[PDB]
């Protein structure tokens, strides 16, 4: 086509998705890990995970308004992907990047599991 | 603004 | 703080809502513009548009399936920018650029509108 | 990936 385009546009995007989260405004799930309750926006799981989009795609599940993840799951590890997906940024430390790569396979996260591979390789 |  | 980034994480994300608004899956509303309508999520919505942003933090609209937007405004230019919400990318040609201008206007685009202003003070 |  002959579009023009704003360079800045899917981040500003996700910039307010992310505030819309931290005000808990327009939420529908909440996650449940362990003891610990993560609310967000079914759409935005889905986007970022292979995991939420097949859970959400399913026409029993898409009405959940909770979701129980396997007790395997570390509520911190699920708690820094959760951030990861909301700004693109993640906090990746070597006391919790186990937690986070076992995190991310489950979740179907591939570039996070990629980068926490190579992380790993190198020590 | 680009074109892309 | 001591994060790693993913730069086409925001894009990548923007992609995954694209393709969901386009199989309608978790849209929860409808855009009335004449005789026209345009299925979306509130939440991409609000993250582009000063006016759907006001329009769903109101307690009592937050809760609407179905939005009418003021009768002037014109279905094709809606639909341009609607795209534009989901692509980053703006089909701006001569022929649509004043109705496409007066829906950002409208909307509270203030990118799409300062781009506007600026091809048209070009021609 | 980046250190942003
Ligand atoms: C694959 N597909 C057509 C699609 N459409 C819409 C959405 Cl929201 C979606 N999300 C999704 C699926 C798989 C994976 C991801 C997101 C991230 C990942 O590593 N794998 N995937
Ligand atoms: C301003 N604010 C705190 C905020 N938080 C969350 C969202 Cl979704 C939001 N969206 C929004 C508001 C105003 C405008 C836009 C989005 C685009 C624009 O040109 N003006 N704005
Ligand atoms: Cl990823
Ligand atoms: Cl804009």
């Amino acid at each position: 086509d002959s579009c023009i385009q704003f360079t800045r546009h899917a981040s500003d995007v996700l910039l307010n998705l992310n505030r819309l989260r931290s005000r808990d405004i327009l939420t529908d799930v909440v996650i449940v890990v362990s003891r610990e309750q993560f609310r967000a926006h079914k759409t935005v799981l889905m986007a970022c995970s292979g995991l939420f989009y097949s859970i959400f795609t399913d026409q029993l599940k898409c009405n959940l308004s909770v979701i129980n993840l396997d007790p395997e799951i570390n509520p911190e590890g699920f708690c820094i992907l959760l951030d990861f997906m909301y700004t693109s940024r993640l906090n990746l430390r070597e006391g919790n990047i186990m937690a986070v790569m076992a995190t991310a396979m489950y979740l179907q996260m591939e570039h996070v599991v990629d980068t926490c591979r190579k992380f790993i390789k190198a020590s | 603004w680009v074109i892309p």
